[PDB]
């Protein structure tokens, strides 16, 4: 059911 | 009165998305959807953690070659909905 992950790679305050 | 204005038909702050799997030979799997530059290691750390293993104890492959901690869906030249493979290792023991 939980075979799912969502990912990106730019972050900032 | 209404504060209405038409909006211009451009959207410059979009990016591309791609759908990748990470799959073990116990048939254990995670689907992900990431921007075309996003590093593959963010997917392969999370796979390795839900399995409980040390990232050290495992190799990874795509389209005939290894993946590095920095390869991206640009770097590997990936088309959508593909699979990354995971593999175990067997050093030491009785010879």
């Amino acid at each position: 059911e939980d075979a799912f992950i969502v990912i990106s790679d730019s972050d900032g305050e | 009165m209404a504060d209405e204005k038409p909006k211009e038909g451009v959207k410059t702050e979009n990016n591309d998305h791609i759908n990748l799997k990470v799959a073990g030979q116990d048939g254990s799997v995670v689907q992900f959807k990431i921007k075309r530059h996003t590093p593959l290691s963010k997917l392969m750390k999370a796979y390795c953690e839900r399995q409980g293993l040390s990232m050290r104890q495992i190799r990874f492959r795509f389209d005939g070659q290894p993946i590095n901690e920095t390869d991206t869906p640009a770097q590997l030249e990936m088309e959508d909905e593909d699979t990354i493979d995971v593999f175990q290792q067997q050093t030491g023991g009785v010879y």
